[PDB]
């Protein structure tokens, strides 16, 4: 096999996922003491659209 | 410790140079020998590696099959750390155990810029792999006329 | 034409699809694909078939 075959290392994904056919990744949070989840949900929005 | 090789791959330098202030081992390996010049070879992060190359970091290193940063630098068009590693010293001729140059690397991958840097820095064209093969003929298959030209 | 139809299937018609209501979408196009045009010629030239 040594003759035909060349051999490297690479880095990939050993998993991978996807939301609704296209690619994704998932982020877990929660809100801070004190603070509600609509106004975390509504940070973490203003802080994707850049 | 051995917090170098998570530290350059999410690209920590403060953290990177706080460890090593600490006394960290500059040159640990993994299981496969990749070091954190490795790692932020492939993953281009040029403050590391000149970090790295200021506390004793051996540049002409060899993962299990013998590639040195070099061939990672050049295989993803990291156009800087490349003349960084050349600079600071590196086999231009390197080879693995396949006989891959890194002018192989950046020729199938049409990297004309790291191609030119390491034909001036003395990267023999002649050279040949397990099967023979050189850079022109890797450019001839790929279909690639500029770097054709770029190699007379 | 074309590409404007490859864009509206990968990226549009799965999600419209898969929306609320619909029942089948039908393409005014077609998606991108490999197509590989033979000439007889340059495979007799060769000695070659399909």
């Amino acid at each position: 096999f040594s003759a035909f075959s060349s051999s490297r290392w690479e880095y990939g994904s050993p998993r991978l996922e996807r939301y609704n056919g296209l690619p994704s990744m998932e982020i877990l949070g929660q809100a801070a003491p004190g603070k509600s989840t609509g106004e975390a949900m509504e940070l973490m929005e203003q802080l994707a659209s850049k | 410790g051995k917090k170098l090789l998570e530290a350059a791959r999410a690209g920590r330098d403060d953290e990177v140079r706080i460890l090593m202030a600490n006394g960290a081992d500059v040159n640990a390996a993994d299981v496969v020998g990749w070091t954190p010049l490795h790692l932020a070879a492939y993953w281009g992060h040029l403050e590391i590696v000149e970090v790295l190359l200021k506390n004793g970091a051996d540049v002409n290193a060899y993962d299990t099959l013998g590639s040195t940063p070099l061939h990672l630098a050049a295989h993803f068009g990291h156009l800087e750390i490349v003349e960084v590693l050349l600079k600071n010293g590196a086999d231009v001729n390197a080879k693995d155990d396949n006989g891959i140059t890194p002018l192989h690397l950046a020729a199938n991958r049409g990297h004309l810029e790291i191609v030119e840097v390491l034909l001036k820095y003395g990267a023999d064209v002649n050279a040949q792999d397990k099967f023979g093969k050189t850079a022109f003929d890797i450019s001839i298959n790929n279909g690639n006329e500029d770097l054709a030209e770029i190699l007379q | 034409q074309e590409d404007i139809s490859d864009y509206v299937a990968a990226n549009m018609k799965d999600a419209i699809s898969r929306t609320s209501g619909v029942g089948d979408v039908q393409l005014f196009g077609s998606q991108y694909a490999m197509r590989i045009w033979m000439n007889p010629n340059e495979l007799n030239k060769f000695q070659l078939t399909p």
